[PDB]
C-alpha cells in the first residue's frame, strides 16, 4: 500500500505536470485534467478499501461525477473555441493581452 | 437565455459558494467550488464573441486546474488521518498545496496573471459576479483552516499581490483590467490579514464588496469600458461623479473614507502581531493604488474631457438604469467611518 | 536644485523607476502556455520554500 | 541552504570575509536562477540558446551583485572595525547597486540601486541586530 | 476568536444573554448618523434618478430613513452585547489566571531616578 | 464549516460520516475505529490546541 | 463658571482614558496568552463532533 | 468645542439651501459669526488647558489656530466669489462646500486629543484642497500640481500613520495628556532613530523642509485663490501643530537627531530666498518666502527651546495672515491682468494708490518690521537659534538681508517704476478686494497691539 | 510668454544629466550642509565640553 500510494501520487504530480506544461492542444490539456481525475479516484477508493470505510466509498463517486461535468463542460469550450478558429490551439487563444 | 435556463444557472451559481460555506466536509466544500465554477463558465461565454470565448477557456482551465490541486490535498489528508477535514495534524505539505490551489482560484500573484485577461472579454455585470461573488466560497474555506497555515508563505503571497496588482492597475486603461488589477491588491490584504485575524478578513471583504458593487454599476450604466468612455461621463451623468470620486477615493483607502478602515484595522493588527516591515511595504503598495485611482479621478471627475456629438441625443434620450440598491452601497461604502467600531467586532 | 536636481532625485525618479516596473510586470504575452509554466514554477518555488523551511 | 545561510550569520562580520562572499554569492545565484526562470517563461526567447544565454547573463549580474556586496560589506567592517554597524551594509549594498548599474550600462540605474539597496542592506542589518521577525507566527 | 467560545449558539443574531444589555437610547448619535446616512441615500438617489432632490420622493425617503435606523438600531444592539462579551471574557480569563496578571507595584517619583537629559 | 446552518437547523447533511468511526453500512466497523473513537472522546470540549 | 470645572473635567477625562489605556494593554495580554495556550473562552479550534460516534455493537467484536 | 463645530456643519445645508441670489450674503455672515463664536476660545483665565470634552480641547497653542481658520472662511469666500460669477450655481455651492468641510476638518484637527483622530483629520483635510486645485485650478499644470501635493502628503503620513499604532501598542491609549505625563525616555536605538523619522518626516514634508519642498510652489501657482490662502495660512501650520503635538515623546534622542534637519531648514531658508530674489512668478515667489518662514519654523521647533516654541507660534500665526494677504494681493492683479509674470505690471501705485498702501504694509510684514508680530517670532527664533549655537547669526542674517531684498524687489517691481500704460483693462478696485485687504492687515495690527495671545505653550 | 516658460516649465525636459552638472549639483546640494555641520557640531560640542566640565560660566542667562 505505500510503494502503491507513491506510485499514484507521482502519477498524479505527471498528470498535473502536463497540464501546466501546455502543447498545442487544449485537448490534450483536457485529458491531462482527466488523468490528474483518474489518479485521484484510485487513490480515493485504495484509501476507502484499505480503512474500510464504506461511509466514504460514495466519496469516489461522487469525483467521478462532477469531475465528467468538467470534461463535458471543457468540451463544450473546445466545440466553442473550435468554431472560433478551426482548430484547439491555445496559441489562437491569446487576444485578451490587450 | 430562457427563464428556465436562467433560473437554473443562477440558482447553481448561488448554490455553490452556499454549500461551500454551509458544508462540513471538505468533499461538499469541494463540490461547492465545482458547482461555483460550472454554474458561472455559460454566463461568461453568454455574448458569444471569441474574447468571451477566450475569457471562459482561461477560466475553466485555471479553475479546474487549482481544483484538482484541491482535491488531492483532500485525498491526502484522508490518506494521513482517516477524516474530511484537516483537524489539526494534517501536513505542512497539504496545507501548502491547499492553500496555493485556494490562492490560484481565487486569482492573487503570482496566480493572478489570468484574471485582467478573464475579466476583459466578459461583460460588465459578469465581471462584477466574478470579482465579488466567486471569491466568497474560497475565502470561507481558508478561513476555516484559519489557525494551520503558513504564515510566511501567506505573507509572501500578499505581499506580491499587493505589489502586482498596484502595478497592473498603475499600467491598465481598461476598466475591467483596473477592477481586477484592484481585486488583486484588496484579496492580497485579504490574505495578509487572514491567519491573524480572520474577522477582519471578513470586515475587508464586505468593505471591498460594498465598494466594487456600486462602481461596477456606474460602469454599467452607460457600458464604460474605458478612461475615456467614463471621462465623458459628465455629459451623460454629471450627477454621479461625485459619487464616483468619493467611491475612488474610499477605495484607495483616503481617511475619512470607509475604505481607510479595512486597511488602518489590518495595519493595526498586524502591528500587533510584529510585522511592521509587511505593514509598511503593504501600505506603499496601497499608495500606488491610490495613485491609480486617483488618476481616473482626474480624467472622469476634477477636469472635463471633450464629448461627442451624438451625447446630444442620448442627453434628449432618458434613462432609468441606476437601481435602487446602488445610492445605499455608495453611502455606506463612502460616509461609515465613524461607525467604525460596529464596523469592527 | 529646484527646476533640475531635486526634481531628478525625489519625485521624477521615484515615477520612472514605477514607471519601468509596471511595464516590466505588464508586458505580458497574453498566453496561457506562459501563464501555466509561470505558475509551475510558482508550484517548485513554493514546494522548496517549505522544504527549506520545515 | 537554510544552514548555509545561518552559517552566514554565525561569525561576526570582519571575520571570515571569503565565507560571506561565498555565501552572499550563493544567495545572488539562486536568486538570479529564479528571475531568469520567471523571465524566460512570461517572456519566451526566440531560440534555446539566447535562453539560456539569458538565463546565463541574469545568473552572472545576480551573482556578481552578490559577491560585491558582501566582499564590500566584510572589507569596510574589517577596516572600521565595526561589526555592528548598519554603515557597512549601506556601503555595500551602494556596491552592489554600481554593479547593478555596471551590468545593465547605466549611470541612472547605478545611483537608484546604490541608493535604494543600501537602505534595503541598512535595514536587514539593524532587523538582525534588534531581533525583527520578518514573518511572525501569530501571537495574538 | 469569540465564535468558539462556551455556550455560542450558531448563526442566533441576539441571545437571550444579550437582554440583560442595557438597550440603545434611540437617541443617541450612532443611530442619529444613521438616520442622516438614510436620508442622505435618498437625496442621491432622487438626484441621480434626475428626480428634484428634496421635495420629491417623500415616501422614499422616509423608507429609507426608517429602514436605516432600524436595522442600526439592532445591528447597535448586537455589537454592545458582543463588545460586552468580549469585557466579560477577558475579565473571567484575568480571574482566573491571576499569577499571569499579578499586580505590580507602582513606585512613587522619589526611589527612582530619571535620567535628565538638559535641553541647551 | 464557516456557516452553521446544520448546526442551526439540527439536520446533518454531511455530518455523520466525517471519520472512520462514524455510522457504517450494516455495522462493518472500519480499521481502527477504537482508536478514532478515543482520539475523538479525548479531543472533545477542550479546544484544537488542547488536544494537539 | 469658574476653573474648578475645567479642572475636575480634565480629571474625569484623565482617569476614562488611563482606564481605557490599561485595560487595552490587559486585552493584549489575555489575547497573547489564550493564543499561546488556549484554555479561556476565545481561539478554541474546532475538533470532531463526539456524537456522531456508533457506539452499538457491531459484526467484529474487537471494536 | 462643540458650539463651534455644529454651526460650521449646518453652513453646508444653509448653502445648499440658500437662494442662488443669496448664497454668498448668508454663508459670509454666518461664517463671520462662526469666527466670533471661536473668539471665545481665548478665554483663559487659568493655567489649566480648555478640554471641552473626552476628544475635543483647547490649548494656547491650539486655540490661535482654530480663531486663524474660522476668521480665514470669510476671507476665503470673498477672495473666490469674484472668478466664479461666470459659474454654475451648483458648482459654485460645491466650492463654498470644499471651503466650509476644509475648515470643519481644520478645527476638529486642531482641537483633537487623540493622535489618531488628528491623524484621520489631518488626511481628511488632505482630500478637499486637493480637489479644489485640480477643479477649479487655471493651468494645465493643476493636475501634476495635486498629484505632487497628495503624495508627497501620503509618503509623508504613511510611516506616521505606522509609527502611531506603534506607540498607541507600547503605551495604550495615544491620548496627548497621557502621553505628556508617562512620557517614558527612549533607549536610543537604531528601531527608536526609525521611528523618530517615520513620526516626524509626515509634519516634516507638510512644513516643507527643503530639498521635499517642490510639492508647495507649484501647489501654490495653479491653486486658486481660496486654495492658496487655505494652503499657506494654516495647513503648513498644521504641520508645525503635528511636530510640536508628536515631540514630546521622542525625548531624548531627537537632540542629536535634530541635526540634519536644522542644517537643512538653514540652508534652505537661504536658498529660497534666493530664489525669490530670482523668480520670475510672483504666486512662485510668495510660495518659496513661505518655505524660507516655514524652515526657520522647523529650525526652532527642531531646538526645542520656550523661546523658539513661542517665536514658532507668533511666526506661525503672522505668517498665515501675512501670506494670505500677499496671495490676495497677488490674486487681485491677476484678475487684472490675466497673468502671473512678476515683471508685467509695473507702475500700479500710479492706479491703485489704496492697493499700493496695502502692498506696502503687507511686504512691511513679511520682512518683519518691528513692533510686529512677525519681527516677534523671527527675533525670538534668532534669540533661541543664537542660544543654541552662536554661528547660526550667519545665517540668520543672510536670509534676512535677502528677505527684505526680495520683499523690497517686490514692492519696486510691481507698483514703482512707469507705468505699462498699455494695459487697457484695469478696473479700479473693488470694495470686496479692498474690504480682504483689511481684514487681513487690521487682525496683524491687533495682534501687534497685544502679542500675548499668540505666545503659545511655553510662555 | 517665452522667456517666463523657459525659466519655468523647459529647465527639466531640456536638462541632461552630465558629470559636470552632477558634481556641480552634488557640491552645491551637500558641501554647505556638511559645512555647517561640521561647524555647529564643532562649537556645540566644545560648549557642551564647557558646560560637563564647569569652565563655562553663565552670568545671568536664565531665559535661554
Ligand atoms: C449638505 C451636505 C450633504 C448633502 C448630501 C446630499 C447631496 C445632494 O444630493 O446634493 C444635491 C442637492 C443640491 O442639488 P440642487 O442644486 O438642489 O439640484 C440638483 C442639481 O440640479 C443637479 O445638477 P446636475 O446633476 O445636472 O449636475 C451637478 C453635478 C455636477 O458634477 C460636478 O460638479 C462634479 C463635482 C466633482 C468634484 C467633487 C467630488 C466629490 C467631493 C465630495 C467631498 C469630498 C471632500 C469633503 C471631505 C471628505 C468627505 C469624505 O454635481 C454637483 O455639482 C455636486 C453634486 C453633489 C453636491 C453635494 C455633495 C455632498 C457630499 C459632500 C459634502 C458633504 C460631506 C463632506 C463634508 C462633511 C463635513 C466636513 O444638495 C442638497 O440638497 C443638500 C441637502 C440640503 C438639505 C439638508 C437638510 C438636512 C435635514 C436633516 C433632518 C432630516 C433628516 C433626519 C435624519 C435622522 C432622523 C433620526
Ligand atoms: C525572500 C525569501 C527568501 C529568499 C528566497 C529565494 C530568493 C527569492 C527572490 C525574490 C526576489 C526576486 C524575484 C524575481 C522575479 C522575476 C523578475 C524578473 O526578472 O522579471 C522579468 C520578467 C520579464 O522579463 P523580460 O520581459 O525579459 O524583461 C527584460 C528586462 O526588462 C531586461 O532588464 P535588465 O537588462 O536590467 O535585466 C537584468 C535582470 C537581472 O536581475 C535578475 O536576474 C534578478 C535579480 C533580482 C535581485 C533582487 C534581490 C536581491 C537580493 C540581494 C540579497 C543580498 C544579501 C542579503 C542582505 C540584503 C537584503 C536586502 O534584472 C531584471 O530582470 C530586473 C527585474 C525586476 C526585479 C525587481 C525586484 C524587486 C524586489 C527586490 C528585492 C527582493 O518579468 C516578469 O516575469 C514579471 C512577472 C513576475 C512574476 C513573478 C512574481 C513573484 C516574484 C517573486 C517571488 C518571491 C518568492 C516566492 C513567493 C511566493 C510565490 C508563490
Ligand atoms: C439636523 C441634523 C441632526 C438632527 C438630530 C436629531 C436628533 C437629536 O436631537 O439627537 C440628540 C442627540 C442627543 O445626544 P446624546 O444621546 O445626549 O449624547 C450626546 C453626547 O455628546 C454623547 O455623544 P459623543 O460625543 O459620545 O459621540 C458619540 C460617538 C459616536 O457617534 C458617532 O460616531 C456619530 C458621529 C457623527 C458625525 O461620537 C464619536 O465617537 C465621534 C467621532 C468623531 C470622528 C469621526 C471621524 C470621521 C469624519 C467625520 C464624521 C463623518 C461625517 C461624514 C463624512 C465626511 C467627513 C468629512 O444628539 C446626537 O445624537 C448628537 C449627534 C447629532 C449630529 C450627528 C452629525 C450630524
Ligand atoms: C571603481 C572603478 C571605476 C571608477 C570610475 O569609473 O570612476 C568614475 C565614476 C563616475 O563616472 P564618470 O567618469 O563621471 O562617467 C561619465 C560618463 O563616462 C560620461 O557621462 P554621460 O553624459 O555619457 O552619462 C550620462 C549621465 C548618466 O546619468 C546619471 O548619471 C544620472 C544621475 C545619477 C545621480 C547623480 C548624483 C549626483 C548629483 C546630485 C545632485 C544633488 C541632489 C540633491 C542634493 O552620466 C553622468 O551624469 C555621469 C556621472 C554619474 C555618477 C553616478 C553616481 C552613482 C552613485 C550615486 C550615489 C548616490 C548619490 C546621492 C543620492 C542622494 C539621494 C537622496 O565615479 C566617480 O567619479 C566617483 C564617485 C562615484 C559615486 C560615489
Ligand atoms: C517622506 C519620506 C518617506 C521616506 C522616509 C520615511 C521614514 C524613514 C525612516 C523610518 C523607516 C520607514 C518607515 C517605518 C515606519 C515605522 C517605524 C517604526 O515603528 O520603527 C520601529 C520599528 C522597529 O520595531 P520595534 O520598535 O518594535 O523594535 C523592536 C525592538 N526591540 C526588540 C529591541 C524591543 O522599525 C521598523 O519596523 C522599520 C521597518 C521598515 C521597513 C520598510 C521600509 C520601506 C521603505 C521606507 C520608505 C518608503 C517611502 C519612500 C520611497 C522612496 C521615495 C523617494
Ligand atoms: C565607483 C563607481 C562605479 C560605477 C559603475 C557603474 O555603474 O558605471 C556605469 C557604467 C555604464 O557603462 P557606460 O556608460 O557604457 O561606460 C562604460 C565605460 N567604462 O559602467 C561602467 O563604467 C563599467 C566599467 C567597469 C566597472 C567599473 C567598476
Ligand atoms: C528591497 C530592495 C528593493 C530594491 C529596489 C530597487 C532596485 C534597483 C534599482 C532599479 C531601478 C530600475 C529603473 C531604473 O533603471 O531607473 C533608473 C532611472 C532611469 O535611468 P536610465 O539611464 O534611463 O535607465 C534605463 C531604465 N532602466 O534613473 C534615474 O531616474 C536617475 C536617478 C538619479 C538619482 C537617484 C537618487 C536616489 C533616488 C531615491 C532616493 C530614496 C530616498
Ligand atoms: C439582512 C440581514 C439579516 C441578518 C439576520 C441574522 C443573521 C444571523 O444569524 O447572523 C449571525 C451571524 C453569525 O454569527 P456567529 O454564530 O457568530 O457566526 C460567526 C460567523 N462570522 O452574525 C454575523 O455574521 C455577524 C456580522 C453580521 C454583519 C451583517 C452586515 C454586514
Amino acid at each position: 500500500m505505500p510503494s502503491t500510494f507513491f506510485n499514484l501520487t507521482m502519477a498524479f504530480s505527471l498528470s498535473l505536470l502536463g497540464t501546466l506544461m501546455f502543447r498545442s492542444h487544449l485537448m490534450s490539456t483536457l485529458l491531462c485534467l482527466e488523468g490528474m481525475v483518474l489518479s485521484l479516484f484510485i487513490m480515493t477508493s485504495v484509501t476507502s478499501l484499505n480503512s474500510n470505510s464504506m461511509s466514504s466509498m460514495p466519496i469516489p463517486i461522487t469525483i467521478l461525477v462532477f469531475a465528467a461535468c468538467e470534461a463535458a463542460v471543457g468540451l463544450a469550450l473546445l466545440v466553442k473555441v473550435s468554431n472560433t478558429y478551426g482548430t484547439d490551439y491555445v496559441q489562437n487563444l491569446n487576444l485578451l493581452q490587450c | 437565455m430562457n427563464p428556465i435556463t436562467l433560473a437554473i444557472i443562477y440558482f447553481t451559481i448561488f448554490l455553490g459558494p452556499v454549500i461551500t460555506m454551509s458544508s462540513t466536509n471538505l468533499m461538499l466544500m469541494w463540490v461547492g467550488l465545482e458547482f461555483s465554477l460550472l454554474a458561472i463558465i455559460p454566463m461568461l461565454i453568454n455574448k458569444k464573441n471569441p474574447r468571451s470565448t477566450e475569457a471562459a477557456t482561461k477560466y475553466f482551465v485555471t479553475q479546474a486546474t487549482a481544483s484538482m490541486i484541491i482535491l488531492l490535498a483532500i485525498v491526502l489528508n484522508y490518506k494521513q488521518l482517516g477524516t474530511w477535514m484537516f483537524q489539526q495534524q494534517t501536513n505542512g505539505l497539504i496545507l501548502n498545496m491547499t492553500l496555493m490551489a485556494l490562492s490560484m482560484k481565487l486569482g492573487l500573484a503570482p496566480f493572478h496573471f489570468w484574471l485582467p485577461e478573464v475579466t476583459q472579454g466578459i461583460p460588465l455585470h459578469m465581471g462584477l459576479i466574478l470579482l465579488t461573488w466567486q471569491k466568497i466560497a474560497p475565502l470561507s474555506i481558508l478561513i476555516q483552516i484559519y489557525p494551520l497555515l503558513n504564515s510566511t508563505i501567506i505573507l509572501m503571497l500578499a505581499i506580491t499581490s499587493i505589489f502586482m496588482g498596484a502595478w497592473g492597475g498603475l499600467n491598465q486603461t481598461q476598466m475591467r483590467k483596473i477592477m481586477a488589477y484592484s481585486s488583486i491588491a484588496h484579496m492580497g490584504w485579504m490574505l495578509a490579514i487572514l491567519p491573524y485575524n480572520p474577522s477582519l478578513t471578513l470586515l475587508n471583504l464586505m468593505i471591498y464588496i460594498i465598494l466594487t458593487a456600486p462602481m461596477f454599476m456606474a460602469l454599467m450604466l452607460n457600458n464604460s469600458m474605458t478612461i475615456n468612455s467614463i471621462s465623458l461621463l459628465w455629459n451623460k451623468t454629471p450627477a454621479m461623479l461625485t459619487m464616483i470620486s468619493l467611491m475612488l477615493l474610499s477605495l484607495g483607502g483616503l481617511p475619512p473614507l470607509t475604505g481607510f478602515l479595512p486597511k488602518w484595522i489590518i495595519i493595526t493588527e498586524l502591528m500587533k502581531n510584529n510585522c511592521l516591515i509587511m505593514a509598511t511595504l503593504m501600505a506603499m503598495m496601497a499608495l500606488l493604488n491610490l495613485f491609480f485611482y486617483t488618476r481616473l479621478i482626474y480624467s472622469t471627475s476634477l477636469t472635463m474631457f471633450p464629448t461627442n456629438n451624438n451625447s446630444k441625443m442620448m442627453t434628449h434620450q432618458t434613462k432609468t438604469k441606476p437601481n435602487l440598491m446602488f445610492s445605499t452601497l455608495a453611502i455606506m461604502s463612502t460616509m461609515t467611518l465613524p461607525l467604525a467600531p460596529q464596523l469592527i467586532t | 536644485l529646484d527646476l533640475i536636481w531635486l526634481e531628478k532625485t525625489i519625485p521624477k525618479s521615484t515615477s520612472t523607476l514605477h514607471t519601468n516596473m509596471t511595464t516590466l510586470t505588464t508586458n505580458q504575452k497574453g498566453l496561457i502556455k506562459l501563464y501555466f509554466m509561470s505558475f509551475l514554477i510558482n508550484i517548485i518555488l513554493i514546494i522548496i520554500l517549505y522544504s527549506i523551511n520545515l | 541552504v537554510k544552514r548555509f545561510f545561518e552559517s552566514y550569520h554565525e561569525v561576526p562580520d570582519g571575520t571570515q570575509c571569503h565565507r560571506k562572499t561565498y555565501i552572499t554569492t550563493a544567495l545572488g545565484g539562486i536568486c538570479g536562477i529564479i528571475g531568469s526562470a520567471y523571465s524566460v517563461s512570461l517572456n519566451p526567447a526566440d531560440s534555446t540558446l539566447e535562453a539560456v544565454a539569458r538565463v546565463g547573463r541574469y545568473t552572472f549580474t545576480a551573482a556578481a551583485i552578490g559577491a560585491m556586496f558582501g566582499l564590500t560589506t566584510c572589507v569596510s567592517a574589517q577596516v572600521r572595525e565595526k561589526p555592528d554597524d548598519p554603515l557597512n551594509y549601506f556601503i555595500g549594498g551602494c556596491a552592489g547597486g554600481l554593479t547593478l548599474g555596471a551590468r545593465t550600462h547605466s549611470y541612472g540605474t547605478a545611483a537608484m540601486g546604490c541608493v535604494y539597496m543600501g537602505t534595503a542592506a541598512a535595514l536587514f542589518k539593524i532587523g538582525k541586530l534588534e531581533g525583527w521577525e520578518l514573518f511572525p507566527t501569530p501571537k495574538v | 476568536m469569540m465564535n468558539g467560545r462556551p455556550g455560542h449558539e450558531p448563526l442566533k443574531f441576539l441571545p437571550d444573554e444579550a437582554r440583560s444589555l442595557p438597550p440603545p437610547k434611540l437617541n443617541d448619535p450612532r443611530l442619529v448618523y444613521m438616520g442622516l446616512l438614510g436620508y442622505c441615500t435618498g437625496l442621491m438617489d432622487n438626484m441621480l434618478r434626475m428626480r428634484p432632490v428634496m421635495r420629491a420622493g417623500l415616501h422614499r425617503q422616509l423608507l429609507f430613513v426608517t429602514s436605516f435606523v432600524f436595522a442600526g438600531y439592532f445591528y447597535l444592539k448586537r455589537q454592545n452585547y458582543l463588545y460586552a462579551v468580549k469585557d466579560h471574557d477577558m475579565f473571567g480569563y484575568i480571574k482566573l489566571h491571576p499569577e499571569d496578571f499579578p499586580e505590580k507595584e507602582k513606585k512613587t517619583y522619589a526611589e527612582i531616578l530619571e535620567p535628565f537629559h538638559p535641553v541647551r | 464549516p464557516f456557516l452553521d446552518i446544520q448546526k442551526k437547523l439540527g439536520i446533518s447533511l454531511d455530518r455523520h460520516f466525517m471519520f472512520l468511526s462514524a455510522e457504517q453500512p450494516y455495522k462493518n466497523a472500519a480499521r481502527c475505529h477504537a482508536f478514532e473513537k478515543e482520539w475523538i472522546e479525548c479531543a472533545h470540549g477542550i479546544g484544537g490546541t488542547r488536544a494537539k | 463658571d469658574g476653573p474648578e470645572k475645567n479642572y475636575e473635567k480634565t480629571l474625569a477625562i484623565l482617569q476614562i482614558e488611563s482606564e481605557k489605556a490599561e485595560l487595552r494593554l490587559k486585552e493584549q495580554e489575555v489575547r497573547r496568552l489564550m493564543r499561546a495556550r488556549g484554555d479561556g473562552p476565545w481561539y478554541q479550534f474546532p475538533t470532531p463532533e463526539k456524537e456522531f460516534i456508533d457506539h452499538s455493537p457491531k459484526a467484529t467484536p474487537d471494536n | 468645542m462643540l458650539k463651534i463645530i455644529l454651526p460650521s456643519l449646518m453652513l453646508l445645508p444653509l448653502t445648499w439651501l440658500s437662494s442662488p441670489k443669496k448664497t454668498w450674503t448668508n454663508v459670509t455672515s454666518y461664517s463671520f459669526l462662526i469666527s466670533l463664536t471661536s473668539l471665545t476660545l481665548l478665554w483663559q483665565t487659568d493655567e489649566n488647558y480648555k478640554n471641552f470634552s473626552n476628544m475635543f480641547s483647547s490649548d494656547p497653542l491650539s486655540t490661535p489656530l482654530i480663531i486663524l481658520t474660522a476668521w480665514l472662511l470669510p476671507l476665503m469666500l470673498m477672495a473666490s466669489q469674484n472668478h466664479l460669477k461666470k459659474d454654475n450655481n451648483v458648482l459654485q455651492k460645491l466650492y463654498i462646500s470644499m471651503l466650509i468641510s476644509l475648515q470643519i476638518l481644520l478645527i476638529m484637527t486642531f482641537s483633537a486629543t487623540e493622535l489618531i483622530m488628528f491623524y484621520i483629520l489631518f488626511e481628511a483635510t488632505l482630500i478637499p484642497t486637493l480637489i479644489i486645485i485640480t477643479r477649479w485650478g487655471n493651468q494645465t499644470e493643476r493636475l501634476n500640481a495635486g498629484i505632487y501635493f497628495l503624495f508627497y502628503t501620503l509618503i509623508g503620513s504613511i510611516p506616521l500613520l505606522i509609527a502611531l499604532i506603534l506607540i498607541q501598542n507600547h503605551v495604550g491609549t495615544l491620548n496627548l495628556m497621557i502621553l505628556s505625563f508617562t512620557t517614558h525616555t527612549l533607549d536610543a536605538s537604531w528601531s527608536n532613530n526609525l521611528l523618530w523619522l517615520a513620526c516626524m518626516m509626515a509634519f516634516l514634508i507638510k512644513m516643507p523642509l527643503y530639498g521635499v519642498h517642490l510639492w508647495l510652489p507649484k501647489a501654490h501657482v495653479e491653486a486658486p485663490i481660496a486654495g492658496s490662502m487655505i494652503l499657506a495660512a494654516i495647513l503648513l501650520k498644521l504641520g508645525s501643530y503635528g511636530m510640536i503635538r508628536i515631540s514630546i515623546i521622542l525625548d531624548p534622542l531627537t537632540k542629536y537627531m535634530a541635526y540634519p534637519f536644522i542644517l537643512l531648514s538653514l540652508w534652505g531658508m537661504i536658498m529660497t530666498s534666493s530664489i525669490c530674489l530670482r523668480q520670475t512668478d510672483l504666486k512662485s515667489l510668495i510660495a518659496y518666502s513661505s518655505v524660507s518662514h516655514m524652515a526657520l519654523v522647523i529650525a526652532s521647533i527642531m531646538i526645542q527651546t520656550p523661546w523658539s516654541f513661542m517665536g514658532a507660534t507668533m511666526l506661525m500665526i503672522a505668517h498665515g495672515l501675512t501670506s494670505s494677504l500677499l496671495f490676495c494681493l497677488a490674486n487681485s492683479n491677476y484678475e487684472r491682468i490675466h497673468s502671473r509674470t512678476m515683471i508685467m505690471a509695473r507702475g500700479l501705485q500710479m492706479v491703485f494708490p489704496l492697493m499700493a498702501t496695502w502692498w506696502l504694509m503687507a511686504s512691511l510684514a513679511n520682512l518683519a518690521l518691528p513692533p510686529s508680530i512677525n519681527l516677534m517670532g523671527e527675533l525670538f527664533i534668532t534669540m533661541s537659534l543664537f542660544s543654541w549655537s552662536n554661528f547660526t547669526i550667519i545665517l540668520m542674517g543672510i536670509n534676512i538681508i535677502i528677505t527684505g531684498m526680495y520683499s523690497m524687489y517686490m514692492i519696486i517691481t510691481t507698483q514703482r517704476g512707469k507705468l505699462t500704460n498699455h494695459m487697457i483693462n484695469l478696473q479700479p478696485s473693488h470694495t470686496r478686494e479692498l474690504t480682504l485687504m483689511a481684514l487681513h492687515m487690521i487682525p496683524l495690527i491687533l495682534l501687534t497691539t497685544s502679542p500675548k495671545l499668540i505666545t503659545g505653550l511655553t510662555m | 510668454i517665452r522667456w517666463t516658460y523657459a525659466r519655468s516649465a523647459n529647465i527639466y525636459p531640456n536638462f541632461r544629466p552630465t558629470p559636470k552638472n552632477s558634481l556641480l549639483g552634488a557640491v552645491a546640494g551637500f558641501g554647505p550642509l556638511i559645512f555647517w555641520y561640521y561647524v555647529f557640531k564643532t562649537d556645540r560640542d566644545r560648549k557642551e565640553r564647557l558646560i560637563q566640565e564647569g569652565k563655562l560660566d553663565r552670568k545671568f542667562n536664565i531665559s535661554y
